[PDB]
RNA sequence: UUUCUUGCCGGAGGUAGAGCUACUGGAUGGCCGAUGGGCCCCACAGGGUUACUGACGUCAGCCAAACUCCGAAUGCCGGUAAGUCCAAGAGUGCGGCAGUGAGACGGCGGGGGAUAAGCUCCGUGCGUCGAGAGGGAAACAGCCCAGAUCGCCGGCUAAGGCCCCUAAGCGUGUGCUAAGUGGAAAAGGAUGUGCAGUCGCGAAGACAACCAGGAGGUUGGCUUAGAAGCAGCCACCCUUGAAAGAGUGCGUAAUAGCUCACUGGUCAAGUGAUUGUGCGCCGAUAAUGUAGCGGGGCUCAAGCACACCGCCGAAGCCGC
RNA sequence: UUGCCUCCUAAAAUGUAACGGAGGCGCCCAAAGGUUCCCUCAACCUGGACGGCAAUCAGGUGUUGAGUGUAAGUGCACAA
RNA sequence: ACCUCGAUGUCGGCUCGUCGCAUCCUGGGGCUGGAGCAGGUCCCAAGGGUUGGGCUGUUCGCCCAUUAAAGCGGCACGCG
RNA sequence: GUUACGGCGGUCCAUAGCGGCAGGGAAACGCCCGGUCCCAUCCCGAACCCGGAAGCUAAGCCUGCCAGCGCCGAUGAUACUACCCAUCCGGGUGGAAAAGUAGGACACCGCCGAACAC
């Protein structure tokens, strides 16, 4: 589940503000 | 195991698991207690294991109060089945626990043995708890 | 006493009472400002859109 | 594998239809309900299915009369 | 047995609210209210550290001498709103009191001494209500256990109550019950 | 102007929360004590004794989508005063011409599911995509900023950024981190480190290291071969007293011995224990190739927190 | 499973989906319809041959816990 | 039920490999209820090696004779 | 106008209730006496209905005082919440409970009639 975790966590960047499409 | 003799409705929604425990946050029956710190579903499996753990550790004489009751049923639809065809049949029982609620309470003469039995119980629970004393 | 209201944010992503409060204040674009009296109607009208504007009194 | 339920009836759109201080015609029905949750007040009549209606033109206003929520029609002055 | 009042400082809360209380609580201060027959609910910030220190030294029930902007008042702790988790005191209630004034209060009861070994002593009511003067309030009173006979109950009516204090609870409220220590074949038989 | 917004005024609710000795159910531990249980004297009368089970009641702590003595914020209905008003290009009515009726993800409230799915089904004067160009997120419909009339070899900014790639800071001040943490993760383990708060003793010399000991009643009574203090029960006794524990660990299978908790010493100031935290450590673990900062590189920070000072930056705003 | 009715979901106006959670309906009553007047239950204690907690009698306490043709909900003791 | 139904060929065997290490053998160790011989368990270690048959369509599996050993897996359950 | 009065009402119908203690009988309000007559009991002149004034404050009624039970109930805090910040944590500005505490309350207001100086 590395791909899912690592895609899902890049929403927590400063430029995304804790949100991103498809979580 | 702790099972209610009957519930008016046997298929409820999942208990809302938010907020801080408002009722039941003090140690009143015994002198030492285990007091919760995280939201969870404490099933009767966890409660039975923790109670037996405390009884095994103290093993002589002392009162264990399980002041939480598992009376809320979580259902589970049978395996290998697709979605639909209605809600499943209830097959485990739960107490809804908020951060703040004293779960188990103990009365025993000495200090260290009581603390150790309480932490032995804590290890059987799906949450972080702490040992709290009868005084502020 | 009376105020000057300057719009700093925009109305993209803004809910509808916020955009309408901005329109009722008479200002349309960013960095546009209006000057108006300091009664309770204006105070509420800018309370709605405080995150979109910045105000300062005159004097 | 089947649900033994899944039936419901139509919503009957019950509730208060005219609120306080609202001018009505004589005959307008003001609150649809089952029992008598609102009891008929002054110059307000009650229908067969416990529907409260106005027996005179005026303004709706609610009240409590001996522990009973009541609905009344108040005669507004003629201009 | 007069208890010396404890001297705190307090100052009138400028503005009220949850934001103001949170800020004051953040600066190491406790929001509190004076009331009583002083007929003026007066909103007072006081030092959190000193409040906790005096509550440690003299329990929940202790007279204070409040210095409100120079005016000097006698107060008594009525209630404390405390967080269930962080355990910090959030709010305090202060009846205004003066000398020669009876007041109803709740005093903790701590069992003292060792019991007979074959059985365990267990308290059901840890607090007993008493009527007593403002200065003469006991912060705690003891109940005797010294080798009791077989299991018996104890109620508030047979306690060595202090002088100048009066029981309020009905005398037949149980406080400490000696119950026989569960045997090996009796302790794990209850709970399921 | 009937639309919409904001202030005020008139309303009806039963949600969040809470409470339950206010109902319906669940449900913890006490207390008294029935009726029904057994027994005696002796009848199956009657009386009392007894683990009785222990109605009811009562004390204290609780729980609920289909519980409610209670109970908001918002929203909704109306009125009213204004606002916007060379515009919202707003309402409403009649008509001509439609397309649409497969939606998606994200925020908040929920059902189904295992409180799984980039799952599925609803609510939302919620948003964006659809039907949206431009800037940021390395790349990246739906996230953040901002809505493209055209031109300009002008300026100011937003999100994000300022060692080099790469425009602008190897910025200043005070601290923290040693893990390349920053630049993934759980239960749980842990003398990492900084700060704050109490507690025990402590130049009448305490913690460590160093020596003399650690006894007489007396191998306490339990089934067994010895429980003697070191399988497993009953718990915490006197004399010398300082120092002796119904004796702390090894091991003698039982003893003994090695020792210890505990007083005497020369030594010379700290010493031990929690609680709240700021950062870190371990747990840690897949298959083409570093490969869980975009790269180089970075602790001599280019990392983190708090203040402050500038600047860069869009098709946004201004200038012509 | 397909029409109708009631409740919860349903987020305090209305409305709101799922092979979500629970039940009813396809009748009945010439009075169980109209009006006029009159009354207050259930439960509990005490006293009574059958007769036992329990059946009918008497005294008291009893504001709603009874009942309302029929599900559920809203009502109703001013009484429905 | 997200791409593919105006076509992404579906098991086993053969040929040929390639990578991980969660080590089967060989190599280095700590603890043992390790005397030695031989083991048990954990840790480190991926360089090379890792057999031929009977039964069955077989994978799986059962067995036969060996061997230092006859490892487990990913690659469109690798490879038409 | 005075009233230890009698009626008819009202109040987001208990701050008014329950209970307890102590009083009153002018007219009134009652009880009380009887069933000849209207009228009545699913039997009962108990009720209702009709006639009367021997006795009464024992009740009902009303008056005064008690906070024991029931009721009402802040201020402050907290829960929850709208909107907005905010990389999960969390925070700010407005609204703000339930429970609990301080306390309140043994109702108040109105219109007619009765007796009384009038
Ligand atoms: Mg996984
Ligand atoms: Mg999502
Ligand atoms: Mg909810
Ligand atoms: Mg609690
Ligand atoms: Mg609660
Ligand atoms: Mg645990
Ligand atoms: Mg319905
Ligand atoms: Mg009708
Ligand atoms: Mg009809
Ligand atoms: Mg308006
Ligand atoms: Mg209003
Ligand atoms: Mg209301
Ligand atoms: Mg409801
Ligand atoms: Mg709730
Ligand atoms: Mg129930
Ligand atoms: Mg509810
Ligand atoms: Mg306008
Ligand atoms: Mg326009
Ligand atoms: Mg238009
Ligand atoms: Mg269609
Ligand atoms: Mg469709
Ligand atoms: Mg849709
Ligand atoms: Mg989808
Ligand atoms: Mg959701
Ligand atoms: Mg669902
Ligand atoms: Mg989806
Ligand atoms: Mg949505
Ligand atoms: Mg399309
Ligand atoms: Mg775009
Ligand atoms: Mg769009
Ligand atoms: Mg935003
Ligand atoms: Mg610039
Ligand atoms: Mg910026
Ligand atoms: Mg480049
Ligand atoms: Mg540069
Ligand atoms: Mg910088
Ligand atoms: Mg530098
Ligand atoms: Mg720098
Ligand atoms: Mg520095
Ligand atoms: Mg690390
Ligand atoms: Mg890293
Ligand atoms: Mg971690
Ligand atoms: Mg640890
Ligand atoms: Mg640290
Ligand atoms: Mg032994
Ligand atoms: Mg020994
Ligand atoms: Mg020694
Ligand atoms: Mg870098
Ligand atoms: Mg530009
Ligand atoms: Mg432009
Ligand atoms: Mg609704
Ligand atoms: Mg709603
Ligand atoms: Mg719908
Ligand atoms: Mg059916
Ligand atoms: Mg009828
Ligand atoms: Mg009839
Ligand atoms: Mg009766
Ligand atoms: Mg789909
Ligand atoms: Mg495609
Ligand atoms: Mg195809
Ligand atoms: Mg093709
Ligand atoms: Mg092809
Ligand atoms: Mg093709
Ligand atoms: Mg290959
Ligand atoms: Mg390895
Ligand atoms: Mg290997
Ligand atoms: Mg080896
Ligand atoms: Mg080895
Ligand atoms: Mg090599
Ligand atoms: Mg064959
Ligand atoms: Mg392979
Ligand atoms: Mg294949
Ligand atoms: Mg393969
Ligand atoms: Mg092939
Ligand atoms: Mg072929
Ligand atoms: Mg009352
Ligand atoms: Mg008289
Ligand atoms: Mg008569
Ligand atoms: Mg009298
Ligand atoms: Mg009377
Ligand atoms: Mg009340
Ligand atoms: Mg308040
Ligand atoms: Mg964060
Ligand atoms: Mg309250």
């Amino acid at each position: 589940a590395k791909r899912g975790r690592k895609k899902r966590d890049r929403k927590h960047s400063k430029a995304n503000h804790g949100k991103r499409p498809n979580a | 195991m702790l099972i209610p003799r009957k519930v008016k409705h046997r298929k409820q929604h999942h208990p809302e698991q938010r907020g801080i425990a408002s009722g039941g946050t003090s140690v009143s029956f015994g002198d030492y207690g285990i007091q919760a710190l995280e939201h969870a579903y404490i099933t009767n499996r966890q409660i039975e294991s923790a109670r037996i753990a405390i009884n095994r550790h103290i093993k002589r004489g002392g009162k264990v109060w399980i002041n939480i009751f598992p009376d809320r049923p979580l259902t589970k639809k049978p395996a290998e089945t697709r979605m639909g065809s209605g809600k499943g049949s209830p097959e485990w029982w739960v107490a809804n626990v908020k951060p703040g609620r004293v779960l188990f309470e103990l009365s025993y003469p000495d200090e260290k043995t009581a603390r150790d039995a309480l932490t032995r119980a804590i290890h059987k629970l799906p949450i972080k708890a702490r040992i709290v004393t009868r005084e502020e | 006493a009376e105020l000057k209201i300057t719009q700093v944010r925009s109305t993209i992503g803004a809910r509808w009472k916020q955009r309408e409060s901005l329109r009722t204040l008479g200002l349309k674009k960013i960095r546009q400002s209006v000057v108006r009296e300091d009664n309770a109607q204006t105070r509420g009208l800018i309370n709605t859109v405080h995150h979109l504007v910045e105000v300062e009194e005159v004097g | 594998s089947s649900s033994r339920n899944g039936r419901d009836s139509a919503a009957q759109r019950l509730g208060v239809k005219r609120f306080g201080g609202q001018v009505v015609k004589a005959g307008e029905i003001l609150v649809r309900q089952r029992g008598t949750h609102f009891h008929p007040g002054v110059n307000v009549g009650r229908g067969g299915d416990d529907t409260l209606f106005a027996l005179a033109p005026g303004a709706v206003e609610f009240g409590a009369k001996r522990g009973r929520k009541t609905v009344n029609i108040v005669p507004v002055a003629r201009p | 047995t007069a208890n010396i009042p404890n001297k705190l400082t307090a100052n009138v809360r400028t503005r009220t609210g949850k934001g103001a209380s949170r800020q004051a609580r953040r600066d190491g201060k406790v929001p509190a209210v004076l009331y009583g027959h002083g007929t003026d609910p007066q909103h007072l910030e006081l030092n959190a550290r000193d409040f906790a220190a005096v509550l440690r030294s003299h329990g929940t029930n202790a007279i204070l001498t409040l210095d409100i902007e120079g005016t000097e008042q006698l107060a008594l702790t009525k209630a404390l709103d405390v967080h269930p988790i962080r355990r910090n005191i959030q709010h305090a209630d202060l009846l205004v009191v003066q000398r020669g004034e009876k007041v109803t209060v709740e005093v903790t009861v701590l069992v003292e001494g060792d019991a007979t070994p074959g059985t365990l002593v267990t308290q059901d009511a840890n607090t007993i209500e008493i009527e007593a003067e403002a200065l003469s309030i006991p912060e705690q009173l003891t109940v005797s256990v010294e080798g009791v006979e077989a299991g018996t109950q104890i109620t508030a009516g047979q306690i060595s109550l202090p002088e100048g204090v009066n029981l309020i609870s009905d005398p037949e409220l149980l406080v400490v019950n000696v119950v026989e220590a569960p045997s090996a074949e009796a302790l794990e038989e209850e709970g399921a």
